[PDB]
């Protein structure tokens, strides 16, 4: 009964489905989210231009929210209202971006409910290294960074505790923003004090205590995330290399088997062609894989001078060596291994596209309806 | 009619030697050490390299000093052997809290008594 | 919960074997032989650590073959109902949670959660939160769990968990 | 009996139990996947 005698069209109630239709006001935040993941890393939409494809994309949207419009329907009936057949997959974009918006504005505003819950905790426990509910409106405002915004309420849940009941090193704020601005602002912790004294104030005996600390801080600083997150997505030049088993049981089948030594593939190569990103991927299944920006090697080096102290003196060598212990343990713990992920994943997503993008053309390749009728009517 | 929260198991399990996740981790580990070596044998299976990983995840101290250390502190006591797996693999932090989660607790001890042992295990840990 | 026990096991061993290498010859088999495997009785076992002694081979009539009851201190893994274990969390779906007790598998479905503990099917990860989204549930978490259910599949055990008992989360 | 070095099922046992022009319909009983069984191309084998 709702599918078929259902007010709006089930083309539009499929369409929205994340999103209940588009209010007047959200129709520009719907929009604007639609501009900025309509083409991040390849080219798409630029027909469209940047304001004009953002003004159409907010047009189509509304038309789909107003009259329950569909893919096709805005596509042909709402030529004007959209991009007049900038390209065929307009509808289908527009409703992709719609759905995205609507997601990231619902994941936004739960997120900003959990920060002011937990600010309104922290308050009522401490109020009768503090936890600041402060992070919370960061977090809500933090829409277009999704993977991003993820990682900054986890570092602030898993640093304020989570608990639910019903001065060591640089500051983390000081440190990731030096980070983002490659010169660092702030120094390690310049007082005459060393490891050796602040390992007697936990009850350890050890002088890595005040280092998981940093570690852990360091790692859950969303500051950091925006920072390491696209240095290497943007460029990573992975060396495609068959390993001992995997140059004889490839054959030169997969990504990393048909170059024996092919290596120092940048991101174009996977992302833009999608048989790289799914040879790469068959390779890695079962024999092995090799994907390596290689890069690091001088990205790691420019950090290690940030968040440390210059003079070494006792007091100063020691705030040095401890500030730079504190950054190893923070790379060691989610330097390396978030980028490596995140290069994983952004891998993974360009395989993706080029097969969605090549199943499309030869759907639209081979549904042309061309028969043969008598004199070719 | 097999519980474990009743203290009841078979006749043959009975008279099993528990053990505890670093004991098995370090086992694991030492005939990993021993296996790899000695060129020309069969190679480890997943179930070993799955069992390695699962209890890798819970070591809560590699000494095997203080492993022995906290078997012999709490077998001290007269709880039985499948009390001294649980309560040294969780380590809860409070005596609530192990008492809740093994329901034996509940009136075979008293509550400073466990809590005490509770704080000393967490000590103990690394 | 892993265990050491004392078990015991016989292998025919072919003639061809016979030579320098007899004991050396069995030792392998019995390792090849008693790894990984499981039975209903005692369990899954994990791997043997070392071998209490080597039998007197019977020489069966009119067969070439021997048999060596030979016993072995190896170590098995057979949970019972009741108790308790950290696992980590594999998957997350609606139908249900997918954890990984070492070798065993067990499940755990949304009745079993409490109603505080709700979907989030719209962002990437799937992943529960709560309401004020202060505690968050994912995969690769060291999650305990209550065993509350067994079952063999052929020298296949898959327990069966649940998360009613309260201080069933993160440490 | 044959060992599976190469393949698909890298370092894999089984008994041959049907043939065919490039595969192997392997079988065994440690195995619980697909009620332990697997198949796999046939010059891939080895005569163990």
């Amino acid at each position: 009964n709702e599918i078929r005698a259902t007010d709006l069209p089930e083309r539009f109630q499929l369409r929205s489905i994340p999103v209940k239709g588009a209010e007047d006001d959200e129709l520009e935040e719907e929009a604007d989210w639609i501009y900025r993941n309509a083409f991040a890393t390849p080219t798409i939409s630029l027909s469209r231009k940047g304001p004009s494809t953002i003004q159409k994309i907010k047009e189509a949207l509304g038309f789909m929210r107003n009259q329950h419009f569909e893919v096709p329907f805005i596509a042909f009936y709402r030529k004007e209202y959209v991009e007049p057949e900038l390209h065929i997959n307009d509808l289908w974009r527009v409703w992709q971006w719609d759905e995205k918006w609507t997601q990231l504005r619902i994941r936004k505003e739960n997120l900003t409910r959990l920060f002011e819950k937990m600010q309104a905790y922290q308050y009522e426990q401490i109020s009768a290294i503090r936890a600041l509910d402060t992070t919370d409106m960061e977090r809500l405002k933090d829409v277009q960074s999704m993977d991003e915004l993820k990682d900054v309420y986890n570092h602030f849940l898993l640093y304020y505790g989570r608990d639910i009941p019903k001065k060591f090193g640089l500051t983390p704020e000081q440190f990731g923003e030096n980070l983002r601005d490659s010169y660092q602002r702030h120094e390690t912790e310049q007082f005459p004090a060393e490891p050796l004294e602040l390992a007697k104030d936990t009850p350890e005996a050890v002088l890595e205590g005040a280092r998981y600390m940093v570690a852990l801080q360091i790692a859950r600083e969303p500051l950091v995330r925006q920072v390491l997150r696209q240095t290497f997505q943007e460029r990573a030049k992975l060396n495609i290399t068959p390993t001992k088993k995997g140059r004889k049981d490839v054959d030169e089948a997969h990504y990393a088997y048909s170059f024996k030594y092919l290596k120092n593939k940048p991101v174009k190569e996977l992302r833009d062609d999608q048989f790289l990103k799914i040879c790469l991927a068959e390779d890695e299944g079962l024999l092995t894989t090799d994907i390596s920006i290689d890069l690091k090697g001088t990205y790691f080096e420019e950090i290690k001078q940030f968040y440390y102290r210059d003079e070494f003196s006792h007091q100063v060598q020691e705030w040095n060596r401890q500030r730079t212990m504190a950054i190893e343990r923070a790379l060691q713990q989610f330097l390396y291994v978030q980028m490596a992920k995140e290069l994983k994943n952004k891998l993974l997503a360009e395989a993706k596209e080029y097969v969605i993008k090549a199943c499309s053309r030869k759907l639209y390749n081979w549904l042309r309806v061309a028969p043969y009728r008598p004199d070719q009517q | 009619e097999e519980d474990a929260s009743q203290l009841i198991f078979p006749k043959e399990f009975e008279t099993a030697e528990t053990l505890l996740n670093s004991e098995v981790h370090m086992l694991l580990e030492h005939r990993k050490q021993q296996n790899e070596s000695a060129e020309d044998e069969q190679e480890l299976s997943e179930v070993f390299m799955k069992t390695l990983n699962y209890t890798a995840r819970f070591s809560r101290f590699k000494n095997r000093e203080t492993i022995a250390s906290v078997r012999s502190l709490l077998l001290q006591k007269k709880l039985h052997k499948f009390e001294l797996a649980c309560l040294a693999n969780l380590c809860p932090e409070t005596a609530e809290e192990s008492k809740a989660l093994i329901p034996s607790l509940e009136g075979r001890f008293e509550d400073e008594e466990l809590q005490q042992i509770l704080d000393d295990i967490q000590t103990k840990r690394s | 919960m892993f265990y050491h026990i004392s078990l015991e096991h016989e292998i025919l061993l072919h003639p061809r074997y016979f030579g320098p290498n007899l004991l050396n010859t069995v030792k392998q088999k019995l390792f090849t032989e008693v790894e990984g495997t499981c039975t209903g009785k005692y369990g899954f076992v994990i791997a043997v650590t070392t071998i209490d002694n080597i039998g007197a081979g019977v020489i069966q009539p009119g067969r070439g073959f021997v048999l060596y009851p030979v016993k072995y201190k190896a170590i098995v893994f057979r949970p019972f109902k009741g108790e308790v274990v950290d696992a980590v969390v594999t998957q997350v779906n609606k139908v249900g949670l997918f954890t990984e007790i070492g070798p065993m598998s067990c499940f755990i479905s949304r009745h079993s959660i409490p109603s505080e503990m709700e979907f989030d099917p719209n962002s990437n990860p799937p992943c529960y939160k709560t309401m004020d989204e202060d505690i968050v549930i994912q995969q690769d978490d060291e999650i305990r769990l209550k065993i509350v259910g067994t079952r063999v599949d052929k020298n296949d055990i898959f327990a069966i968990g649940s998360l009613m008992d309260d201080y069933l989360g993160l440490v | 009996i044959v060992k599976v070095i190469d393949g698909p099922h890298s370092g894999r046992e089984g008994e041959i139990r049907h043939l065919f022009r490039s595969f192997a319909f392997l079988h065994c009983k440690k195995l619980v996947e697909n009620g332990g069984m697997f198949v796999c191309k046939t010059r891939h084998l080895v005569l163990a």
